[PDB]
C-alpha cells in the first residue's frame, strides 16, 4: 500500500461506507467548491479535499496586501453536495442547525491500489479495464454552475466524476452570511447517452422532465487495480 | 516513482528529504495568464516547479499559423519569496529575491496534506509519516477575477510560512514583476465548533491575530 | 506489483495511438479537450483517461436544474476535441454531421507499470528522461488553450497530456450542440517557450512566427516512466 | 421648438404600442433587449430607438475579423428580445421558426416636443412626476437582467426604459443563431425593490415572494414629459 | 426644456443646485448595482446615478418561475464615496451614512458636458458655454472580481471635484455593511507632456502628494442661451 | 441657440469635416475603449468621449487604496478606430511614432438639433425620419471584441453605430508598453441584412470573403432633426 486514497459521497446525512478493500481514515461533509471574490475553486469529488471535517458556510478567509484578513465580511460562497432532503416549502433561505439535514457525508478511505472512473456515455454499466475489479457504480457527473454562472467540474478519470445517486440538484449554495438554498440557476450537467449512430449526426435535442432524467444519463463505474 | 515538490518560498532551492532523489530544482509557478484567463499549476505537483524562470515563460498560436512570443499582454504569477514587498516594480535582475524556489524530489509513496480546520496539527493518518507542517492555502485572485486554487488532499495546499501575499504578478513584455493591491490569498479557517460551525461571525483580523484563525496543515507521506 | 498508474495517449489523426512500449493497452476513444456549458469551460487533463471517452458528439452532455427538468443540446454550449491534420473545407465554413468523422483525434488509454510524467526542455532539445527513467514518447509543451469568449482551460505540466507528439498551430477543433464543428482565428493554444538561461532574468524579446518557423520558439518534451 | 427629444416605448405584446399624448409616432418595430456575441452581452437601453429595430431575427448580426472573412450565424450567439404575455409551450423546448412570432413584443419611437425622463418612487406608490411635467405612462421598475452565463445589461434609472408598463417575471425571451428562442431558469430580470425611508440604513428584510405576490416588493415609476 | 444636471457632492451633504434650476430631488449617489456577479453601471453625470432611498439591497430580482427574492442571496451595490477618511472596518447600518455621497438632480435649461485636457492645464469650455464645475477625470473603476464600470467622457459624470484614490464604497447587501477593499481601483485620464501624440509610456508609480499631477483636469460645462 | 454635439470619425490619418448645419469644437483621435484590470469601457463612438484630443498606448492611470497609482506597468490596453493603413507585413508589434498613420481622426462638432441613427437591416438606405435631415450615411457597427474577449459596443440609436466606411478590423490594440498591433481575435459585430421571409426562419448561416463582406451589412443613415 503506497498511499492510495478513495472518497466516497453518501449524497444523505448518513455517513458512506468505505468500498470493498479499502479502509476507514475519516469522515466529512462533501465540499463541491467555494467561490472568493467571484472566482469559483472546486475540489475533485474524488479526492480527499472534497471532505471537510467540518462544515460552514463560509469555511475560508481571504488577506489583503496591508497584512490584513477579512472573514465572512464580504459575499463570497461554499458549494456542498446536498441529500433528498426536500427544499423548504417556503423557498426562503436556510441558515444554522436547519442547514444541517441538506448536507451530504463523505468518508476517505485508504486504498491499496489507484483508482478511476469509466464511463458508458449509454444506459448500460461500463465495464471495469482489465484487471480492475468494481467499487461502485453511478451517473457521469461532469461539471456544474451557479451564482453568477461560475462554477467547476471533475476530471472524468476520477471516482469524483461518478455519482451513486442521479440528483437534478447534486448540490447546494451557501453564503458567508450563514445562509444557503438551492437556486433557479444552479445546473448539473452530466454526460449524455449517445448511440453509435447518433456520434457523427446532428444531436437531437430534447427537453425531460421528472421520471425521465435518469434514463438519459449517461452510466459508469468507479474501479480499483487488482493487485 | 512519485513526486514530491517542495516550494522554500525563499530565494533558496530546497533540500530533498533523505532517501529521495532530486529530480530538479526550479521556481515556483503558480499560474500563467493569457488572453486574461489563469491557467494554474498544482503546487504539489511537479508541473509548478520550472526549471528556468522568464516574465513571459510561454507564447501561442492560432490556426491562420502565426505564432507570437511575448507580443502581447499576458503575465505570469510565482509563488513569492517571504522578502519584504518592494514599493514599486522590480525588474531583471531585481526579480530574483522574490521568487520562491522549488525541487522534485522521487518519492516512495504517496504524499497527501490533512487539513484540522482548527487551530491544532492535524494528525497524519495511521501508518503516515509527516514531511512538514504549515497553513491550509486554499486559493488565490489578482488581476480581474483571474487566479486559482489548490488542491486541499495536494501538498500545494499546505504552505510552511503564511504570508499575506503569497505570490507576485509578472508583466510579461515588460520583464518586471510587483505585488497589486487587488492580490487575495484565501485561507481555511479554523473552526471552534466540533464539526458543523453556525452564521460565521465576521472579523477583520490585522497582523498578529492572523495565524491563530487560519487552519493548519501536514504534508504525510505513506510509511513502506 | 502493478498498482494501476494510466497514461493517455493521443494520435492526433483518425487512427489509434498505440499505447507506448512498457504500457498495456486497456481501450481506445475520441480526444476530449474540454466543454463549455452555460459559458464557462471545464477541460480534462489529456494525460488522463478523463480526456479519452468512448463516445463522440458535438455535444456530450445535458444539463439539469432543480427543477427537475432536464435539457440536451437545447441551448447554446460548446465541445473541443483535439484534432487531426484534415484542412479546413475551402469554404471554411462549418463541418456537420459525417463530415466531422475526419477531424477528431483519437486516443488510448494505457496502464503503466510505473509512475509516469512529462519533463520539458524549455529549449529546442528534447529534454532527457529523469536518471532510471525510459522515454515513452517525445514532443512539443502544450499548456493551455482559449477559444469561444476567451474560455478554456489547460495541461498539467508534469502529465503526459502537456506533451503533444505532433506540434499543430490549431491542435483543436471546437463544436456545437446544434452539431457544427469549425476552426476559429481566436482558437488560441499556448506552448511553453524556449528560454536561455542566462535570459531567465532579461526582459522578453518579442517575437513573431510564421508558417515554417512556428517550432524555433517551441520547447520540447519527453514523456518518461520509471523502470521496473 | 421641437429639438428632436425621442421616447421609445414598448407594449411587450404583438400589437404596435401607441405613443404617449403629446408625441409623434415616427416608427415601430421589436424590442430587442441585448446581443451576446463572442460570450459578451451589449445592451440596448430600452428608452432608446436602438431597442427598436425594424426587422426581427434570432442572429441580428454578423462578425467579422482582420482576415477579411464574416461569419454569419455560424458560430454560437445569442439575441434577446422583450417578450409578451404567451405562454411556454408545455413541451419546454425551444420554439423556433413562424412560431417565434407570437413571443416577441413591439415598440414605437416617438419623438417629443420637450425632455422626457423617469422617476421612480421605490415604493408600492406611484411616483409623481416632477412640478411642470405631464404623465406619459406609469409602470415598474426595471434595472438590469442577465441569463445566459450570468451575462446581461441594464437600464439607466432616468430613462423610460427603466419603466416597463407590465411586470413580468419573464420580460425578454432567449434566441440563439441556430433559429430557437426559449425562456431559461437562469433568466433573472432585476428590479428596484420597496425600501422604507426609515429602514434605508438598515439591514435588509430578506423577502421570498411567489406568484401573485411578486409586485409587493416592486417599486413604481412614471415616465413624464416636461410640459412646454 | 428639462435637461436633467445632476451633481455629486462627495460628501455626506446634498449639493444645492444652481440659482434658477429647479432641485428635482436629492438622493444618494449610485455607482453601480452588482446582480449575479454582473455590475449594471448608472453614468455619474444622468439622473439615474442618485437615487432618493439609500439600502445595501436596493433592488431584487425574479426569474420565469415566477419566484423573486429580495436580499435573499449575495448581491451587492456600490455608491461614490464621501472624502471621509477610510474606516478600519466594515461600517453598519446608521454608521454608514457618512461615508455615502449625496446629489441633486436639477432641471437645467441647457445640456452640461465635461471636456478633458489630459493636461495638468484646465481644458476650455467651447466658445458659447460657462463653465459649472473643474474636476479631476474620472474615467472608470473596479472592485469585486472583474466587475466595476465607467463613466462617459462627455458626461458630467467624468468630472470629479475631488480626486479620491477610492471614490466609491461597497455594500454587503445582506448583512446591511459597507465597506473599501483592497482590491478597488480607480482609472483617470493622465496628463500628457506631448502636444497630442504620445510615444511609449513611461512606467511610474505615483505616491501621495505626487499623483494630482499626473491626473487630467476637466470642466463641465452648459451652453449659454 | 441650443447646442447638441454630434462626433464624426475619417477611419483615416485625415482629420474629419463636420457635417452640414454643425460647427467644429474640437479634433482628436478615435478611442473606442479601454481595458483596465481585465475590464473592458468603451466610450460611445456617437459622443465626443471616443473623441480624444491627445493619443497615448496609455491614456489613463489607476490608484489603489493604499493612495498609491501605477502608470502603465500592469498590463491593460487601449483600443483605437484605425485607419486602411496596412498592417505591417512582419506582423510584429507597432511602435512610437509609427502608430501614429494607423489612428483614426475624429471632429467634435456643435449641432442646432438632436441627432440619432436609423438602421434598415438592408443593404438599402434606410431614409431619415419625419422631420429629420440627413448628415451621412453608413453600415451598422453593434460591437466588438478583442482580448480576453471583452469589448463594448455602440448605442444602435446614436451616431456611434453607422461607420461611414465598412472596415472588417475596424479597430486596432494598443498595450500600456507602447505597442499596437491588429490580433487575430479582433472581432468587429454589425447588423445583418435581413429579408422580411428571413425574419421568422432559421437563419441561413453564411461565411462571406473579401469582396462579398460590404453587401451583406445593414445600412444606417444619422439624421439631424430640422429645426
Amino acid at each position: 500500500d503506497h498511499g492510495f486514497l478513495v472518497t466516497r459521497h453518501s449524497q444523505t446525512i448518513d455517513d458512506p461506507q468505505c468500498p470493498s478493500g479499502t479502509k476507514i481514515l475519516y469522515h466529512g461533509y462533501s465540499l463541491l467548491y467555494v467561490q472568493g471574490n467571484e472566482r469559483a475553486h472546486g475540489q475533485d469529488l474524488g479526492t480527499a479535499g472534497s471532505c471537510l471535517r467540518k462544515f460552514s458556510t463560509m469555511p475560508f478567509l481571504f488577506c489583503n496586501i496591508n497584512n490584513v484578513c477579512n472573514f465572512a465580511s464580504r459575499n463570497d460562497y461554499s458549494y456542498w453536495l446536498s441529500t433528498p432532503e426536500p427544499m423548504p416549502m417556503s423557498m426562503a433561505p436556510i441558515t444554522g442547525e436547519n442547514i444541517r439535514p441538506f448536507i451530504s457525508r463523505c468518508a476517505v478511505c485508504e486504498a491499496p491500489a489507484m483508482v478511476m472512473a469509466v464511463h458508458s456515455q449509454t444506459i448500460q454499466i461500463p465495464p471495469c479495464p482489465s484487471g480492475w475489479s468494481s467499487l461502485w457504480i453511478g451517473y457521469s457527473f461532469v461539471m456544474h454552475t451557479s451564482a453568477g454562472a461560475e462554477g467547476s467540474g471533475q476530471a472524468l478519470a476520477s471516482p469524483g466524476s461518478c455519482l451513486e445517486e442521479f440528483r437534478s440538484a447534486p448540490f447546494i449554495e451557501c453564503h458567508g452570511r450563514g445562509t444557503c438554498n438551492y437556486y433557479a440557476n444552479a445546473y448539473s450537467f452530466w454526460l449524455a447517452t449517445i448511440e453509435r449512430s447518433e456520434m457523427f449526426k446532428k444531436p437531437t435535442p430534447s427537453t425531460l422532465k421528472a421520471g425521465e432524467l435518469r434514463t438519459h444519463v449517461s452510466r459508469c463505474q468507479v474501479c480499483m487495480r487488482r493487485t | 516513482g512519485y513526486l514530491l515538490v517542495k516550494h522554500s518560498q525563499t530565494d533558496q532551492e530546497p533540500m530533498c528529504p533523505v532517501g529521495m532523489n532530486k529530480l530538479w530544482s526550479g521556481y515556483s509557478l503558480l499560474y500563467f495568464e493569457g488572453q486574461e484567463k489563469a491557467h494554474n499549476q498544482d503546487l504539489g505537483l511537479a508541473g509548478s516547479c520550472l526549471a528556468r524562470f522568464s516574465t513571459m515563460p510561454f507564447l501561442y498560436c492560432n490556426p491562420g499559423d502565426v505564432c507570437y512570443y511575448a507580443s502581447r499582454n499576458d503575465k505570469s504569477y510565482w509563488l513569492s519569496t517571504t522578502a519584504p514587498l518592494p514599493m514599486m516594480p522590480v525588474a531583471e535582475d531585481e526579480i530574483k529575491p522574490y521568487i520562491s524556489r522549488c525541487s522534485v524530489c522521487e518519492a516512495p509513496a504517496i504524499a497527501i496534506a490533512v487539513h484540522s480546520q482548527d487551530v491544532s496539527i492535524p494528525h497524519c493518518p495511521a501508518g503516515w509519516r509527516s514531511l512538514w507542517i504549515g497553513y491550509s492555502f486554499l486559493m488565490h485572485t489578482a488581476a480581474g477575477d483571474e487566479g486559482g486554487g489548490q488542491s486541499l488532499v495536494s501538498p500545494g495546499s499546505c504552505l510552511e510560512d503564511f504570508r499575506a501575499t503569497p505570490f507576485i504578478e509578472c508583466n510579461g513584455g515588460r520583464g518586471t514583476c510587483h505585488y497589486y493591491a487587488n492580490k487575495y490569498s484565501f485561507w481555511l479557517t479554523t473552526i471552534p465548533e466540533q464539526s458543523f460551525q453556525g452564521s460565521p461571525s465576521a472579523d477583520t483580523l490585522k497582523a498578529g491575530l492572523i495565524r491563530t484563525h487560519i487552519s493548519r496543515c501536514q504534508v504525510c507521506m505513506k510509511n513502506l
